[PDB]
């Protein structure tokens, strides 16, 4: 009815927005290997009532036309993919990629999933899964019941020691997949990942070559997000929110004005 | 509001410089971290000048301080330490220099 | 049927293209890289009953005369383009202008657009882009799946760094455009401008040359609106807005009584 | 300065650039006299109380004077011919324009960064308007009393 | 609408540059070499209602007059130059000017800016930069590969020990610059001042001399803003504003009185 | 004048005119709000709208 109240409209969906975000990195505060994210704000078109630079007279110009905005809008979610600190833990079947790479998982439709996250465990038939949902890690490590100890090198060998036996039994290698946008993956939840068409192929190799990152045993990857940060984002959206509302209310009490008026 | 934020950033990265600098106290060979600012400030052609409330507080960099540090002594051979300025070169592979 | 029935008529409109750009304004308050705008009032022309300074006597002029204005209008929306604070951020992918200067970005239909919003990232291919819609940034800085960290200078260039190699290998040379006036550009939305008649020649040149602005990697430009002036003129606004509607609610009683008596 | 050639005054101060750098008016763009061109090479600007404008200049201490305001002043304000577009037109009544330095022979100053707000007085005028309004409907009642007279004697005489 | 509407306009806005000042210099308050800013509060300009000292009547006068203020401004932001604390540091690559003078280097774009902070370095050339942006620091001064240990003297002269030789090698010498009115210099951030009109003209010589500060070595200058001040500054900045704030509130009461009732 | 995507500045595509009459009451109004020059109306007087 007012321009006004739909501008303001756009204002508060998009401090809606800010604040769902915010609240999911907090809420994630202790996840291993979190990615936090920021919501991206764009202002939306412009109504093009006088024309900028249109020809008011020869030899002149308007220097700035009468172009009215639409609002804002939150246009995307970037995560944002920068390194968090390491947890040094006792557990031996707990990694971590130091530098850029994503662990592969066998998702159960039969796709693989990409997880930042280290903490594995063991099937019952000994295989490495995640610990959580119980995916199998991609390519699948099995430890033989014939192992004492095993120890994950940096290059990613996945080598167990046999009882009896003074020579370590290599039973796998793991190879992780970097993406040039990681940022660019959908995620889907449990800590994984699924590629995209702006993600970029993925491309695997050996933990420790070609620009990939080194595994590391006994030891976990914390979120990287900033409870500092993310509460005073949250103290200004909150008055952004409030700010949209004000402009919804004086328009409100406009039109109740000019209806016992005119 | 910003330039609070600024600071509030800035102190908690120096507090974290000096968190990560007593972790490492037992370590052998590290060496401290000193956090350093400067001051941040944007004019536009369009912005009255004489009144410039500061951009804030902007962290320049996280430095390095190599000043020599005490040696303890563990009467075994293999542990060795350089006296003054010089490190040691260790390579990843062994074949490749 | 009146003149202060068209007088104020053109008042509440006037006033509500204001309240509109101060909606606007408000709503864009997180958004980044974004210039508010001051709606420009003018009054409108007057109808000249006798003319001022014409001549009574032969000796005596009009010392003022009767001109009767017809009410006011918002003319054009000045953008205001100075620069925000600047917000400190842990991603690498983000830069600031510190000065004059527009990133430029290549839109769909294969012109140049013009932005101050500095969130970029990469697509899959590796390119720098915009966060948003993923525009290309001109010109284009392809990022080598080799690198391990990116560093971009004071005066635009583009490095990053190669493991197994010293002496970090350049990818490119971002470049800005400065325009003379600013406020001439049209607004397309999208944190996005296009050239105008009155907007000048786009001059593009090294950043930090010549009056251009530096490149600041790691930090973002917030908006500019003043949170306190657009509430303080939320409230001139609305009363305004209510005044001139006091005028045609009075002139339709004085209609009201005239069919009534005459 | 009018499309037409003539010069036209103003009291807003709601001025910004055109592309070739001219100093004009924010809203239809008439530039303003004398004119003031700011260089593409200027990183700030400064308008003095005696209306010089100068440019600061990156690598050049003392910053470059670029041009010089002129404002005009009137002996009769109220004889000026208000054309719209916050403009005004010299009359007879007006006077004879005096220019000079803005700030000399009794003239204002001129403040940067501010604008001037408009001098009505919103209370007035609805206190002016509830007067008009009486004094109107009071009127309609003598034409509407003769009207009835009329009509008597139409229908008696 | 109302005169008390835009007196307390102008009040609410010099507080805001007043508070924005204060939290600048909390900020900085770790900034090695930085000078606290003032804000200098004066009037704005006196409606002329009655002239006071006018002519009443004749053998009297008006001894005061009818004159209302347009409200308040802040006209300036001046910085204080004041020598800060002295800190001792292990570092012999610090200095700190014990007096008046700046450090000088080589902006990218030519020109000579000057700095108070100490914390410099080296570059891969050896010559001395500073620690942040890295820009070389005027006259250059280049360390010798075969230097065993780096001496500033209290003169500026840069010493250096070569193994197996005695004496002080000397490699260069370092020059500070004094202004008249150091606060008249243009801060461009990075603890850098550019001298304007208002600073006056640069007077170069040796440190120690000439009225010059003294080069101490492994020593730095920290901020002079004092945390007390700032802080009770911030309480009464707060409390003009919130008094401001009750006349905007008072004055939208009266028009909303005189809406409903006129 | 018209804003043409793609191009910077807007084309000018011709240029309005409008007359002015001596005795705008001696027209002749034909409905439609439209007038008939006449004897009395005067010599129709076109040029630049906004001079003369």
């Amino acid at each position: 009815m007012h321009p006004a109240l739909w501008v303001s409209k756009t204002g508060l969906d998009a401090q809606q927005t800010n604040i769902a975000t915010i609240s999911n990195n907090l809420a994630n505060a202790s996840t291993v290997g979190y990615k936090k994210s920021r919501a991206v704000f764009e202002d939306l078109f412009y109504q093009n009532i006088n024309q900028p630079g249109g020809q008011s007279s020869q030899n002149t110009e308007l220097p700035s036309g009468l172009m009215l905005g639409a609002g804002s809008k939150v246009v995307a979610t970037q995560k944002v993919h920068t390194h968090g600190n390491a947890q040094t833990t006792t557990n031996a079947l707990d990694m971590m990629v130091e530098g850029d790479g994503f662990f592969q998982v066998t998702l159960p439709d039969g796709n693989i999933g990409y997880t930042r996250n280290g903490q594995f465990t063991l099937n019952g038939e000994g295989t490495l899964v995640t610990s959580g949902s119980g995916y199998p890690v991609e390519p699948e490590i099995v430890i033989p019941e014939d192992a004492i100890s095993i120890t994950v090198g940096t290059d990613g060998e996945v080598s167990v020691r046999v009882r009896g036996q003074q020579d370590n039994q290599v039973v796998g290698q793991l190879t992780i997949t970097d993406f040039v946008n990681p940022g660019g993956l959908e995620p889907i939840g449990q800590n994984l990942y699924l590629p995209t068409g702006a993600s970029g192929d993925p491309q695997e190799g050996v933990p420790g070559l070609d620009g990939l990152g080194e595994i590391r045993q006994s030891m976990l990857e914390a979120s990287n997000v900033n409870v500092t940060e993310e509460l005073v984002n949250m103290i200004e959206a909150q008055r952004v929110y409030e700010m949209n509302s004000k402009v919804i209310s004086s328009v409100d009490k406009m039109m109740s004005f000019v209806n016992q008026q005119l | 509001s910003y330039v609070s934020l600024s600071g509030l950033s800035a102190a908690q990265l120096d507090l974290n410089t000096t968190s990560n600098n007593i972790a490492n106290a037992n370590t052998y060979g590290f060496k401290e971290s000193r956090a350093e600012f400067a001051d941040v400030y944007s004019n536009s052609l369009f912005t009255n000048a004489k009144t410039t409330p500061g951009g804030g507080a902007q962290a320049s960099q996280v430095a390095q301080q190599f000043h020599e540090g005490s040696s303890i002594y563990t009467n075994n051979p293999m542990d060795l330490r350089v006296s003054g300025t010089g490190f040691f070169a260790v390579a990843k592979e062994r074949l490749t220099p």
